[PDB]
């Protein structure tokens, strides 16, 4: 019941959150999959997990997702039937209960996870993958928008404006900009000794 | 029951 | 060292301890996990000298130990034993270390006696073999011992029923630790401190 | 060449 690895842990963890964020943020995801890794590795190590640690790794979790949302074959689900960004999805709401945010706080950072979702697999001329999302999870507000990727996908126009116009960079800086809207903005102790030490 | 590493998995599998 | 270098290795060091903590106490399970968080961090600027360089050559050394009795894992490119890994690291261990051919010998010849006894042990007798041939005027007895064993698949022998493979790896840490600044990590001192 | 983690590989392939 006693701190002393669990202490370290928690800095050491909150050290690399904090450097997976700024990694995220500076376009540098190279960078990112490695400190993930890292903190992947710290998982099976005691914590002292409370719901703190648990937010922490909720963001993290859905950053890694959108991460490799552009791959598709890759899954984050034992039911390996899943593709990153309907992980994604899935973790927003775990972020939207573990935050405690409302509906329309998150509705929008949602809403372009599903368009992405989509998308990418239209771009990867995943069909039948892009509709079942779009059944899925758009199933009233961006009605134009599942119109226009009903028809886009009932058609195969990868030409189209919705499809071209998508920016995979443009989307994930944002929901980076969503999802540390949400968290404290505090320098990890580690960082703020080694400035001291230099 | 399956721990953090797998409850709150960041890598995929 | 840099900003991410100096916490970075503050990271590697305290695992580094936490390792050989675990190993020293048989906590093998530990050991693996904590191995697994500092391979991880070898991909991130450390800053590596000699003193780094040092530290894994050590690390790399008891995580081939503790996985020994494994003969199905396998740490170089393509066909060594991981036991046989441990030899190729004590060599690197000698160099970095700067150590006696006196002060590596007896420990080199527990880990040429522990890689050859798991083969036969695991009724591989080939790779005991090759082993025993590759690696093996002092340890006369023993390697004609083993070669006797082999020759006869004589899992009955002595040399074989008395072989205790944590006896073997704790002499081992005792003899790699005999190497180390036994001093406390920073963040272990930084963590007694805030608590 | 290979950098750390390959040349100091701690955990087997």
């Amino acid at each position: 019941e006693a701190r002393l690895e669990e202490a370290v842990n928690r800095w050491v963890l909150k050290f690399y959150f904090h450097e997976a964020l700024r990694a995220f943020r500076g376009s540098r995801y190279g960078d990112f999959r490695q400190i993930r890794d890292i903190m992947q590795a710290l998982l099976v190590r005691p914590l002292g997990k409370e719901h703190t640690v648990s937010r922490l790794l909720r963001v993290m979790q859905c950053l890694s997702r959108i991460e490799e949302g552009e791959n598709l074959d890759c899954s984050f689900d034992m039911e390996a039937e899943l593709t990153p960004l309907e992980s994604a999805i899935n973790v927003l709401e775990m972020i939207k209960t573990e935050f405690t945010l409302t509906e329309a706080v998150v509705e929008s950072s949602r809403k372009l996870v599903k368009e992405a979702a989509v998308i990418i697999c239209i771009k990867n001329k995943e069909f039948e993958k892009a509709s079942k999302i779009l059944k899925k999870h758009m199933s009233p507000t961006t009605q134009k928008l599942r119109n226009d990727l009903l028809n886009i996908i009932r058609e195969k126009n990868l030409a189209h404006p919705v499809i071209q116009n998508f920016s995979y960079e443009t989307f994930q800086q944002k929901m980076l900009r969503f999802l540390e809207s949400h968290l404290d903005d505090a320098e990890p102790y580690l960082l703020t000794m080694a400035k001291k030490a230099l | 029951s399956r721990g953090l590493e797998v409850s709150h998995r960041l890598a995929p599998w």
